[PDB]
RNA sequence: GAGAGUUUGAUCCUGGCUCAGGAUGAACGCUAGCGAUAGGCUUAACACAUGCAAGUCGAGGGGCAGCGGCGACCGGCGCACGGGUGCGUAACGCGUAUGCAACUUGCCUUACAGAGGGGGAUAACCCGCGGACUAAAACCGCAUACACUUGUAUUAUUGCAUGAUAUUACAAGGAAAUAUAUAGCUGUAAGAUAGGCAUGCGUCCCAUUAGCUUGUUGGUGAGGUAACGGCUCACAAGGCGACGAUGGGUAGGGGAACUGAGAGGUUUAUCCCCCACACUGGUACUGAGACACGGACCAGACUCCUACGGGAGGCAGCAGUGAGGAAUAUUGGUCAAUGGGCGAGAGCCUGAACCAGCCAAGUCGCGUGAAGGAAGACAGUCUAAGGAUUGUAAACUUCUUUUAUACGGGAAUAGGCGAUACGAGUAUUGCAUUGAAUGUACCGUAAGAAACAGCAUCGGCUAACUCCUGCCAGCAGCGAUACGGAGGAUGCGAGCGUUAUCCGGAUUUAUUGGGUUUAAAGGGUGCGUAGGUUGUUCGGUAAGUCAGCGGUGGAGCGCUCAACGUUCAGCCUGCCGUUGAAACUGC
């Protein structure tokens, strides 16, 4: 399943902006409810905040989690879920934001080594290729978002623009990922 | 029925050639002549053969049988 | 009879079959001798195959189905009427066509 | 004790008794309503709803009846499963609302699918 | 490789209990979109009706009444497999490892020899359950085989006791299938395959189960068996037991699977190997092989039909139905693939198997939209403010998915030309139940798609109204920041909870790894049998112990990803055989 709610509720909630710029993050910004703790409450509101903000259920966390157990623990799972097809998408800047590119992932619009993949929760390995398809090189969205802001601020990423593809050289060191989440945290509430 | 048929058929028929060779051993246990007995072996060897590739008793069984006859009329 | 056969074991839709020598009374997936290969019709049809044993089961006297037939007649493994020494001592080599 | 004395006799372990032993090992059984009477609990003193059942396993217990309104009454075919009361001596089994004759709780809005009550 | 609560006015111990976790061929309540891949009477070896499930050969024979081929009969092969069930069985049944110089083995392969001559019935057919003639690859002699069996030897060689393997001889005896080059037939041997018997070790409780056995233990002889043997039949007396005989109760046994750091443990749901069985018993018969699963005979239930003279079935094969139960599905399609049986082949058959249908359904994956839009109306809590809230409403794009259309793979591979005259290697031919099924492509649309639990502590999540009994609870308990509703919140999410079962925390059986003054726990005290333990030292041995050598039993690739398939590196660390060592235990 999916979210598909209200996004300025967990914004205010956490109180970083997962999702992005809002006039909310700085007007009324508390946790939600009329009438609005334990390591317990911390622990849940840093595993929730890297659920929230990536869109992953319980159950494929745990998997995630348990598999960066088998193959530090807590430093190998954010990179784990950095390297996600949605969300590779998402910071080559070819889509707004993470929902935008899960959806575009979804939809028959994203290839990976010349085939595309719709499946938005796809490993993406190193030195693979991610690019646009070949069909849908011309939409009115699909252009905004990467012509025009090129950010390019990720030493990851290789972008290409003359092919409208992008590379993974390698993944990044749980110190260049610009993600507010203690993973010692989680490493120790799953522990 | 012709399953019932057939294994009555051969079970009157292997029952007539083993009662038949039963008997001829049952009268050649009671000899005591020496010439009478080298006289009449051969045809119950012949006939405990010929069942034994007949397939109505075993090959072993008519070489016991050869051999029990032939040590019997070695010693009288 | 020993016979050379293909037991059906992969998944609904895949079907992965493992190359044996079994008895002719065996269940398809049960019992068996011995391995001898693997084979897969799904691609464009990728055989393991012990060379040695096969000529072996097929020397002493294994038959084969259709299927394991053919696929002893690839890889030249029929060719013991050329190892018959059929009027001469040397090997040809017919594997590079 | 010594290595000897733990070879020559061993060591004993017992079996852990189950705490429904009149459902014979199932989630829940079939009964009918032999009596239904109201009892008193052991610093409560309310009067709860109770019905004497005979299962069909060959067996008689005592079920309690849950919620606010039973429709329930003398030979009545019910499903009970596990689950006792704590202030009520006796009674060590629980009556599925909404199933059989029972049915379920009427005016439920929230926890309805503890007492089977459907989405109004 | 971890914990929490709970005995008190308050402590520190001991000890049980209860929660928290993980897993179900589970059931129930509420609510349900899709795809893939698993699984599906756990209750009784319960009853029913119908259909199918084992046939094939006209290159075996007599016939054609049927247009070429075949109804039926005689004959060959198969139906002992595949499939189903766990009653019975503490047993060489099973697991592991061996032995048979005490064994058998159709079909298959290879090697060596041979297929010569004859005669009876009899089915069907015909004529009325009776009468007569018919053919063989049906049946049975005769000829031959000294490769086989039996008996007597000689020459040996060599073992593990009874002996075994070969030669060189004499004697007796034992086979066949021919048909239209192919398909074949017989004897013998080797191989392969499959069975049989016997062994070492392991294999549940009860001593409120202490003696058991009289072919029982052994010897001689005989018979019988594929084969040794009290297996059976005509002296000595024994054998087995506190290392548990005997008797009673309960289980099919393993690998798996689940689960513990380990020690291990639990259980055989799917899968594989072995065993037992086919309404209940007894006997066999036919066969290479039988507990004979769609074969007999007899004796017992039970059930059904006659037309009262007589006959049928066993639903532990696959599917309907009924009952039992908390609970588990179609009287479906195809032999296209794999595997079987028969056939020279073509081919025929296959409820095995491939598939499909049904089932919250175990697991995995996806969707129910994406970016902006200020603080509408309607709810709450305070006459304004705060929560719902960027939430709705419009305005801009996208189609995964649903629908309508088209293209539509893969699963499907199997006449000459060397020539050894036949193998074998090369062309061609049809062949898909699934099936509009994957996938690909085309319009016009956010359009068709979110529940359940709990929010006073343990624990993540708080205002107002009810009630003040009705109620709720896993505990501290409240009868309300605990009951019922309304608003918000927090988990999870096509699921969420309740019940039932099993493990870990539990060291709550403690070898690893607990205790006995007062919490449970030293026998009233001795003597002593079996058993357990053994000061110091010098040598032998090799039972325990140690070592070596043999035999046996994570990295990729493909699923668009994942569950899942599949391959190799990697343990075999259990058992057995064979060589060595001598510090310690034993002798
Ligand atoms: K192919
Ligand atoms: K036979
Ligand atoms: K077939
Ligand atoms: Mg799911
Ligand atoms: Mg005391
Ligand atoms: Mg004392």
């Amino acid at each position: 399943a999916r979210y598909t709610g209200p996004k300025s509720k967990i914004a205010r909630k956490f109180g970083d902006p997962i999702f992005g710029a809002d006039k909310v993050l700085s007007k009324k910004n508390y946790p939600p409810g009329q009438h609005g703790t334990s390591e317990y409450g911390l622990q849940l509101r840093e595993k929730q905040k890297a659920k929230y903000t990536y869109g992953v259920l319980e159950k494929q966390f745990r998997h995630l989690f348990h598999r960066a157990q088998r193959a530090v623990t807590g430093e190998l799972l954010i990179q784990f879920l950095e390297a996600r097809l949605d969300n590779v998408v998402f910071r080559l800047g070819i889509a707004p934001t993470r929902s935008a590119a899960r959806q575009l992932v979804s939809h028959r619009h994203i290839t990976v080594d010349g085939s595309v993949v719709n499946i938005p929760s796809y490993s993406v390995k190193p030195g693979q290729v991610i690019g646009v398809r070949e069909r849908s090189k011309s939409l009115e969205v699909i252009a905004d978002a990467l012509t025009g802001f090129n950010h390019s601020k990720y030493p990851w990423m290789e972008w290409d623009q003359s092919s409208l593809s992008g590379k993974l050289l390698h993944m990044p060191d749980r110190t260049d990922i610009p993600e507010n989440i203690k993973e010692q945290l989680i490493v120790e509430l799953y522990s | 029925e012709k399953r019932i048929r057939q294994t009555n058929a051969r079970r009157l028929h292997n029952r007539y050639y083993a009662r038949t060779a039963r008997n001829a051993v049952k009268a050649f246990r009671a000899l005591t002549d020496r010439t009478e007995a080298e006289k009449k072996y051969p045809v119950l060897a012949s006939m405990l053969d010929r069942l034994a590739g007949k397939n109505i008793i075993h090959k072993n069984k008519a070489a016991n049988l050869k051999s029990k006859l032939a040590r019997r009329i070695n010693t009288l | 009879a020993t016979k050379i056969r293909l037991q059906r074991h992969g998944r609904k839709g895949y079907a992965f079959y493992k190359i044996v020598v079994a008895d002719s009374r065996a269940p398809r997936d049960g019992k068996f001798i011995e391995r001898i290969g693997s084979y897969n019709p799904n691609t464009n049809a990728t055989i393991d195959l012990n060379f040695e044993r096969a000529l072996y089961w097929i020397g002493v006297g294994a038959q084969p189905t259709d299927t394991a037939r053919n696929i002893l007649s690839r890889e030249g493994v029929l060719m013991m009427k050329h190892l018959l020494g059929g009027v001469k001592k040397g090997a040809f080599d017919q594997a590079a066509a | 004790p010594t290595i000897q004395q733990l070879v020559r006799k061993g060591r004993e372990s017992f079996a852990d008794k189950s705490k429904s032993p009149a459902l014979n090992s199932c989630p829940q059984r079939r009964g009918v309503c032999v009596r239904v009477y109201t009892t008193t609990p052991k610093p409560n003193s309310a009067m709860r709803k109770v019905a004497r059942v005979r299962l069909t396993n060959s067996k008689e217990v005592n079920a309690y009846i849950p919620g606010e309104g039973h429709n329930l009454q003398e030979h009545s075919i019910v499903l009970v499963r596990g689950g006792r009361v704590k202030d009520l001596p006796g009674v060590r089994y629980h009556i599925v609302r909404g199933t059989l004759d029972t049915a379920g709780v009427n005016g439920r809005t929230q926890r309805r699918s503890k007492y089977g009550a459907k989405r109004p």
